[PDB]
Parts: C-alpha cells; structure tokens; sequence
C-alpha cells in the first residue's frame, strides 16, 4: 500500500494546478477518495470526496465550485483541479484511502501528500490545544461536539487521527471503540455521545505527535499535541 | 319484423354461447395468474393484459345484447366515456395479439442470441407501452375533432390501425412461427401448435373483417341496422373465443388452473 | 476368518442394542407432558435478500449474527448485512458448483467448496481491500458436503468420498482424515465446546467424532435412507437429523439411542436443512415441500410453517444471538424470518 | 455515514447485472459417460486430485459451458441434483463393447431420476468407427449378449449414411433403439432423448449439440407459451 | 489377506462402541426438558419479543 502525490510548487493566486497522485498495492477502484489539506500551523481541513466509482462527490463550501475532483480508475490516478486560488488556501493536501462497509475502517490509510504554497458545517473543540506527559503511564485527551453524533443506527460516527513529526495522519480509532488494524494496544476510547475520550493505555517515544478528532455524520478538530 | 326476428336470433346465440365463454375464461384466466403471481413468465404478462381488454369488451357487449345503448345515451360525459373506453379497450386487444404475435416470433425463432431482450422488467414496460399507444390512438383524433369541429379521416384511421396493420403484423409473425415449426418438425406432437397457430389466426381473421369491411363501405357511401348487428355481433366474438383459444385450448395453462383448484 | 469375525461383530452389535433397549426405560414424549406445549409460533418475513443468479445452496450467519455468508450454484459468496440488505462482498468462485459456504467465527474468513473437491478459504480482511484466496485445501476425492471452522487456523470438512477431515489452514495438511462411514457424507455439526462433531451420511447413520483424538466414539443408525442434515442441541448433548425418509429425528449422545422423530404422514418429501433456536426448544427443518417447518423439539408437534419460498429450500440457519432465522431456497431468496 | 455503504452495495449489485446478462446468455451442458466411453475424447476435440472439468465452447454467436464431472465416488445419486435445470445432458456411450447393459443401465438411471426429469438427453452412442469393423469382422456376435437382436430387422424409417453394409446398419440401429425405447417407455413429452452416431473424431458434435440445445429451447419456450 | 484387516478393525471399532457407558433415557429427557426451560426466557424466536426490542423490525 503506497500513495503518492504530485504535483504543489509556486503558483499565482489567479493561477490554476492540478494535483494528481498514483495508487499502488491495492484495488483503488473500490476505495473512497477523500481530500485533506493541513495548511501552516494549523489543524486539518477537509477538502473533497469522491465515492467508488465516481459516484457521489461532495466539496467544501469554502471550496465549493472553485475546485473540482476527478477519478481515473484504470490509471488508479485521482486528479483534483483548482481553477482559481486565494492565499489562504495554501496547506499540505493529503490522498486520503477510504472504504465503507459494515466493520470497515475508513481513513485508515493517508498519502504522503505535497504542499502547495501561493505567492452548516460540524464545530467541534479539543479540550487543550497540548498536554506534557512523559512515556510508562497513561493520560486522557477528550473532546466535544455540537451535536450528538449517536445516529439512529446505535453508533457515533467519529475518528481520532495521529500525526507524528513529518508523517501523515494515521488512523488510531475508528466509531469510538474499534481499533485500527495494526495499532498497538496503546490505545482506548470512549464516549457518552456528546463528549467523547481517547485514553493511551502506555506511552511510548515513538507515538510523538497531535491528535485529531473528525466526526463523519467532514471538519477537524483543533488538535491537541503531547509534550514529552 | 323478420329482420328483427334474426337479429334477436343471433343475440339469444351470442348470449347462450359465446358469451359464457368470454366472461367465464377471461375471469378464469385472471384468477388462476395472479393466484401464482411470484412465478408468472413474460407471456403472462400479455395473457394477463389481454384478459383483461377482453374480459371489459364481452362485458361492454351485454349492452349491444337487447340495444341497451339508449340508457347511456342521454348523457354526454357517460357517453364520451363509455365510447372511449371501448375505443382504448378494442385497441389494447387487438394491439396486445400484434405484440404477442412478434413476443412469439422473438421467442421461437430467435429463442436464443434474444435473451438480452426478453426480460420481465421490458415485458412489463412494453405492456405500458401498448396502453400508451391504445390510449393516444384512442384520443389524438378525439380531441383533434373536437378542435377542429366520426370523421371520414378519423374513421380511415380506425380502420387502419385497428385491423389493417394488426392483421399483417399478426399474419407476418406467425407465418414466421409456422416456416420455423415445420422446419423443426420436419426432423428431430408438435402439430398441436401447428394448427392452434393456424386457429388464432383465423379466428382473428373471421371476427374482425366483418366489422371493417362494414366501416370501410360506410366510409365509402344507418340503413343497415341488420348488418351492423351482426358484425358488432362478430366483432365481440373475438373477445369471447380468445380466452380459450389462447389459455385453455393449451396444456399449460391447463396444468395451472388444475394447480389452482387442487392447492386453492 | 471372516464368517468368524462377522460373528463377533453381530454379537458385539446385539450387545449394543440390547443396551441400548435397556437404557430405554421411558421415552422422551412420556417425560414432555410435565411441561406446557408451544403452542402456535408465526413467524413473518422481515428481510428479502435478492441477488443470487441462481440456486441458493447454502449460508452461514456470523457469529455477530448480523452478517451472513450465502453460496449459490452460480459462483457467487455474497456476504450480506441482514439488517440493511447492504451487500458487503461478493466473491466470484473459481468453480461455479458451490455446495457449502461457512463464516469463520472471529468474522476474518470465509470458507466454501462443492463439486470441485477443494475446499477455499478467503481473506475478508487484507490490507488490499479485496477479497482474497487464502487456502485452498485440495485432498478429498469426492465433492465437499459441508465444512465449519474450528479457528482461524482449523477448519473440518465432509466430503462425498466418505471422509472427513480436520485442516491446518497455514500448512494446508490434513491434521486428521475420519474415517467409517460407507456413503457419501452430507453434513457436520460442530459442537459448542468444539471438542466433538457429528456428521451423517448418505448411509443410514451419524457417526460422532473426537477431533483430539481423530477416531469415532459411537454411531447412531435409527434413520431409513438417507441423512442429509445433521444440527447438535445447543446443550452440545444431543443432534438433530434430517434424511431423505421425510422425518427428523432427535438423539443423544449420553443415552447413545433415539430420543424423538419428527414426522407428519402427509410429509412424505426429503428434509435438506436442520437448525434449532437458541433455548433448543424450537426445531427448524427445511423441505423439499418449499417450506419450513418448525417442530416442537420436546412435544414433537408442529408449531409453524415458513411457507415463502418458490422453490426447495435447501440451507437454514438460526443466529447465535437467536433472533432471526434464515433460509435459503433454490429460487435464488434468502429470507429472514423472525 | 451508511450512505457509502448504500454506494458499495449498489456498485455490487451493477456488477451483478452485469455478470447476470452473462449467465443468461450461457448454455450449460452436463457431460456423462462411462471410462470407455470417449468423452475426454469429445471435450478435448472441442475447439473452443479434482471434480468438475469445464470446457468453453461457442457455435454460431453461442456459448456454452460444458461440465465433466471427474475425481468422485462412483455413486451419483447427490451430486447430480446439482445439474437439475441445464440446458441438456450429453450421454456417450460405447457402441463397439459386453457393457452395453450397463450403459443401457445407466441411461435409465439418469432418464427415471426425478431432478432430471425435464432435462433433455443429448445421447451420443459413440465409437461408429469400432462397432463398424467389429460387425463386419464377425470376430464377435452382439446376439450373445442381446439374442434378440437374432430376430431383428432394421426398420423402415432408418436412414442409413451414403454407403454402408446392412449388417452394421442393422446392429448400430438396434442398439440406437434399445436406448430409444429406454427413452420412450418413461418418455412424458417433458424431455427429449436425441441420438447420435457419433466418433470423438467427428467435427459435427459441436454442431450436433447447438442443433439438439436450439431444439430444446424451441420446445421450453413453447411449453412457455402455452402452445403445448 | 487384506478384507481380513477391515474386518478386525470394524470389529474393533464395534467392540469401543460396546465398552462406552450409557444413561438412562429418561434422564437425557430430563436434562433436555431442563435445559430448553432454563433458557425459555432467552429465546426470541419461542416468545415474541416487540417490534422495539429486535433489530430488523
């Protein structure tokens, strides 16, 4: 499994690009494309979604009409053109992997991504933007949200991601109480359906990095970083 | 008087034989498909579809039965809607024999390399579609007339549509069928298709050319009350012989109308 | 020798009988009149599963009891979410011939085979997103009847050949080859506590079998032509049966003799799918009849009929959780019931 | 959000149409016979430890898929209620063998079973080759096994080939009719047997079997029609 | 030579069926009826339970 993006550089705010990234090792046909941008010394922001099968495709209203996505499945090459830029769109866009089905674990996957630089929606809130902690023992990160996410279905439609030094979003928890695959036993989560908490069982050095919450029923949190 | 007297002859003959016939087997037909409605197949469909333009138009004959027609008469909207009616339904059983004519041509000559066209969805669509075409034949020259203004052209159309077309589609198809039988035939019972194929036909054939043939004379040139008796007479007799000759003169519909009064 | 040997055999087998007669001083319908009969059970179809070109052979619910394998003779395993009819996968088969299909019990794999003799697991969870072979146990010389994992690694499988036969998964080896039976073998239950399992046969008997020890413990014979389908009680204690003769029939391995038959003389078709309800107290049979009916396990009458199907209905299954039931039909329908 | 689920769920079920306007398409026939019989002669002369063999073919815009049942228990008693609703079953037999009870035996077995009750019979009384020197040698007398063959006459409706001495006419005809009135005696109209001189040589056999399936779907959709 | 060792092993196979142990019917019976009563109250399918209370209506 490896995502690659290309394209970013220097480009006018009357300017147009095309950001355009390869899969490789698996079926990008039958995987969600998500698009998300980190922009600097900020949290993450949502960007577009295409379904499989250039099915159903959603856009910002911050980016509404300005930008259009496009999918090439027998290339396994999505493609995501921007006709015109402002100076706050500068930030890092990510090629986000997702798959939906009963049991799945959408966004688990996250592209290495490419920053590009130029010369009503869900509100939620972290409970602390950073927390020093030190490794051998465990601490709570909690946040909150607008609105109940527990849909009628039983289930609260919420994610926590990892974002170490230099290294994309990874994929702790998925829906509140499902670990991702291959996540150690770090991790916990839970929640009441308005507030919800992420609880690292052992810290270690090697999972240095800030937290993101994103509910799915897409925005991010503010993120909350641990100091060790 | 004796002209009355034969007419009351041939209504009282109508009304003893074919009449049952129609009525009963149309019903009958209606029953016994949609009691095992989850298995119907696509010829099903058009069965289902035709019993019921014919079950209306035997039923709609009672009225021709003793010149009922007086009492419906003096009201204008019951007349246009009765007439309509009779046009649509008239229209729906002679367009339902023409698609099942080619229905039977796609599926017996082309059985195979057609798969990709005989689906019950399409059955169901091409069902709406003949009741589509009956309702817009029936009441594009109506509303025509009544714009402008039983016109000659309108009549000419009728006639067209209702007889002229329908037989040749109907006469096309299942010389196709039976050039396709005999060829099977010829090598590797299958004479009891043979001649129900020959028999719907004629059928066909015998009860509505009377009719047209008065309309067409009449278009060329009332006074004929005798004449126009009989081919009403003739007319209704195709939707009296069809339930039979089409559902239980055959042994599958047979095998289910025993299903139906053994299970049910 | 062997007229002598034939001998002793009789003489051992009129040693069991006589036993058998022996332990039998009362009979489970005397016992079942302490207790208040069932009474009508109605049941009514709550999902419709459409998909499947054609004959559905059999299915299996996960053990979350909520997703569910099925297998047609199509070549198609279309895993499917009974709450919402979502279809989740659909597993094109290298052989179109399916005769089985099974849910590993952790919900990673699935497992199928039929007139292809190889039974293929496959990857519901690869890091690829598809699904994926990842076994494919070759070895039986006969058309695979029924199979049922032990653990992701263990699975055992009937086969037409007389066989059964416990797999070690990564290796692909046979751990284990059952043998006894005369005919062709149609199905096996694997016990709760997955120690024991039970399969019968094209012969008139079920044989029960110790997976640890790899040989059988005791047979049972009180069936006429042909079993087709085989369920333990949820107690582990006692297995249902269901055979070509149009009856079921209810034995128990501590007694090692019949307990009760399930039969009405107006049913006079084969049964092809066996399953109880949670508490044991309901027996589910399919028919050939194109319905299901569902037999008081204790009184031994009817209780209720599953008549929505249009053609044999050829697998059923209860859910652990116990709150619905679904069946399959060749008519190409899975229904849930409830 | 289960809407994705919807998505996939609808993405597998327009796969399915499309694999369903192949199956309908396809004709599947059941290939039967004994070791002597020349059937892996017949499936390997198509020119387009295990069970089922499959063999794709096409005549004339046509395809078909022919399963020879191969690794299993001599018994079929089960594994044939699978082949319940194909198109038609090839039967082979050998001709020049004496086994021909036993294939004779056999033939009935399949045309009495009760799935295989309206499934026509593509019956291909194969080996012309053998049993024809075999008749004219006289190094062997069918009447040992058949005597009543002793008392037999080819009928008047036989069509011998262009050249051929009467005695073999008269043996492959008697054996023709052996099977078809094993054939006729149970024959309801449901099904039909079609034999065939056949030799796993010949050419014809493809043609022969898309001749005897059009004739069998003639008559399916027939009886459909209510014109039976 | 050979259908001799079937034979012995068939024999064997009858002799363990032999020296298994066995209980009295009546008592499987009543370990059965006990265990389906038990668990009577756990059983969707023996009582209904309300349209609220199961997943698929």
């Amino acid at each position: 499994v490896q995502l690659v993006e290309s394209g970013g550089g220097l480009v006018q705010p009357g300017g147009s690009r095309k950001l355009s990234c390869s899969a490789s090792g698996f079926a990008f046909s039958s995987f969600g494309m998500h698009w998300v941008r980190q922009a600097p010394e900020k949290g993450l922001e949502w960007v577009a979604y295409i379904s499989s099968g250039s099915g159903t495709i959603y856009y910002a209203d911050t980016v509404k009409g300005r930008f259009t996505i496009s999918r090439d499945d027998p290339k396994n090459t999505l493609f995501l053109q921007m006709t015109s830029l402002r100076s706050e769109d500068t930030a890092m866009y990510y090629c986000v992997r997702s798959i939906y089905y009963y049991g799945s674990s959408p966004f688990d996957f996250w592209g290495q991504g490419t920053t590009l630089t130029v010369s009503s929606d869900i509100v939620m809130t972290q409970a602390t933007s950073s927390v020093p902690v030190t490794p051998g023992e465990s601490v709570s990160i909690s946040c909150r949200s607008s609105k109940s996410l527990l849909h009628s279905n039983g289930n609260t439609y919420l994610y926590w991601f990892l974002q170490r030094p230099g290294q994309s979003p990874q994929l702790l928890i998925y829906r509140m109480s499902n670990l991702a695959s291959g996540v150690p036993d770090r991790f916990s989560g839970s929640g009441s359906g308005t507030a919800f908490t992420l609880t690292i069982s052992r810290l270690e050095a090697e999972d240095v990095g800030v937290y993101y919450c994103m509910q799915h029923l897409l925005t991010f949190g503010a993120g909350t970083k641990l100091e060790l | 008087h004796q002209q009355y007297v034969i007419g009351l002859f041939l209504s009282c003959l109508y009304t003893i034989f074919l009449f049952p016939i129609g009525f009963v087997g149309n019903i009958l037909i209606l029953v016994v498909n949609i009691s095992f409605r989850e298995k119907m197949t696509i010829p099903d469909l058009y069965f289902i579809n035709l019993a019921v333009a014919d079950l209306i138009l035997v039923a709609d004959s009672l009225i021709e039965v003793f010149n009922l027609h007086e009492r419906y008469y003096d009201i204008a909207v019951l007349c246009t809607f009765m007439s309509l009616f009779l046009q649509v339904n008239m229209y729906s059983s002679v367009f339902f024999l023409t698609w099942m004519s080619f229905d039977r041509y796609i599926a017996l000559a082309r059985a195979m390399r057609c798969s990709l066209f005989r689906t019950k969805h399409h059955a169901r669509l091409s069902c709406g579609l003949i009741w589509m075409a009956s309702v817009s034949a029936t009441l594009v020259p109506f509303t025509a007339v009544h714009l402008q203004h039983d016109v000659r052209e309108v009549q000419w159309l009728e006639v067209t549509l209702g007889f002229i077309v329908p037989f040749a589609i109907i006469g096309l198809c299942y010389s196709l069928i039976v050039r396709v039988l005999v060829r099977a035939h010829r090598h590797r019972r299958r004479q009891k298709a043979l001649r129900m194929i020959l028999a719907v036909v004629l059928v066909f054939f015998v009860c509505w050319l009377p009719e047209n043939v008065f309309i067409s004379v009449h278009l060329l040139q009332h006074a004929h009350p005798l004449t126009g008796h009989i081919v009403n007479l003739a007319a209704f007799s195709n939707s009296c012989l069809n339930p039979l000759i089409y559902s239980f003169l055959g042994e599958t519909f047979r095998d289910k109308l025993r299903l139906y009064i053994e299970q049910k | 020798e062997l007229d002598q040997l034939r001998q002793e055999a009789e003489q051992l087998k009129n040693q069991i009988r006589d036993a058998r007669k022996a332990c039998a001083d009362a009979t489970l319908s005397q016992i079942t009149n302490n207790i208040d009969p069932v009474g009508r059970i109605q049941m009514r179809t709550r999902r419709t599963l459409r998909g499947h070109l054609a004959k559905i052979y059999a299915m299996h619910w996960g053990t979350d009891s909520r997703l569910l394998v099925s297998a047609s003779q199509d070549g198609k395993l279309i895993i499917w979410d009974s709450y919402t009819t979502n279809k989740v996968h659909a597993i094109p088969l290298r052989s179109s011939w399916v005769m089985t299909c099974a849910y590993a019990p952790s919900g990673n794999y699935v497992a199928c085979g039929g007139l292809d003799n190889i039974c293929s697991i496959y990857n519901l969870k690869t890091r690829e997103g598809n699904v994926r072979v990842s076994r494919e146990l070759a070895g039986h010389t006969g058309y695979l009847s029924c199979c049922r994992f032990l653990d992701d690694n263990q699975i055992v499988t009937s086969s037409g050949d007389t066989t059964c036969a416990l797999w070690d998964i990564e290796t692909g080896q046979q751990t284990t080859t059952f043998t006894g039976h005369t005919g062709d073998v149609m199905s096996l239950s694997l016990a709760p506590d997955t120690r024991l399992f039970v399969s019968g046969a094209c012969d008139a008997s079920a044989k029960l079998w110790d997976v640890r020890e790899g040989m059988c413990r005791q047979t049972f014979t009180g069936h006429e032509s042909d079993i087709n389908a085989i369920c333990f009680f949820p107690n582990g204690n006692a297995f249902a049966t269901g055979s070509d003769d149009a009856t079921c029939r209810l034995f128990d391995l501590r007694a090692d003799q019949e307990l009760m038959t399930y039969s009405h003389d107006n049913i006079i078709c084969g049964i092809t799918s066996v399953s109880f309800s949670k508490s044991g107290r309901l027996l589910l049979a399919g028919y050939d009849d194109f319905n299901c009916n569902v037999w008081d396990a204790l009184k031994a009458d009817r209780a209720g009929v599953l008549a929505g199907h249009d053609n044999r209905v050829s697998c059923l299954g209860v859910t652990d959780d116990g709150m619905a039931v679904a069946t399959g039909s060749w008519d190409s329908f899975l229904k849930i019931w409830n | 959000e289960d809407k994705a689920a919807v998505e996939r769920s609808k993405m597998i079920e327009k796969q399915l149409q499309k694999d369903k306007q192949v199956y309908r398409r396809t004709l599947r026939l059941l290939l039967l016979g004994a070791d002597n019989s020349g059937k892996s002669t017949i499936v390997k002369q198509m020119r387009i430890t295990s069970g089922i063999f499959e063999t794709k073919f096409q005549v004339d815009k046509v395809n078909f898929h022919m399963f020879d049942v191969g690794a299993q228990r001599d018994e079929r008693r089960k594994w044939i209620q699978c082949f319940n609703d194909v198109t038609a079953i090839i039967f082979v037999v050998d001709s020049s063998d004496n086994r021909l009870q036993e294939a004779l035996n056999d033939f009935d077995s399949i045309w009495n079973n009760r799935w295989l009750r309206t499934i026509s019979v593509i019956l291909f009384l194969n080996k012309q080759d053998l049993l024809a020197e075999k008749v004219l040698a006289g190094k062997s007398k069918i009447e040992d096994y058949f005597p009543e063959f002793a008392r037999y006459t080819t009928p008047e409706d036989a069509t011998p080939e262009p050249g051929e001495d009467p005695r073999v006419t008269r043996a492959k005809y008697f054996i023709r009719k052996e099977f078809v009135d094993i054939s006729t005696a149970s024959g309801d109209g449901r099904h039909i047997c079609y034999p065939h001189f056949t030799c796993a040589v010949d050419t014809e056999n493809a043609r022969r079997i898309f001749n005897d399936c059009k004739d069998i779907i003639l008559q399916m959709n027939l009886r459909e029609y209510n014109l039976v | 030579t050979a259908s001799i060792a079937q034979a012995r092993k068939l024999v064997e196979q009858l002799k363990m069926e032999a020296n298994i142990d066995r209980i009295k019917v009546s008592k499987a019976a009543a370990d059965l009826m006990a265990y389906c009563e038990a668990h009577a109250k756990e059983d969707p399918l023996l009582t209904p339970v309300p349209a609220s209370e199961n997943p698929f209506r």
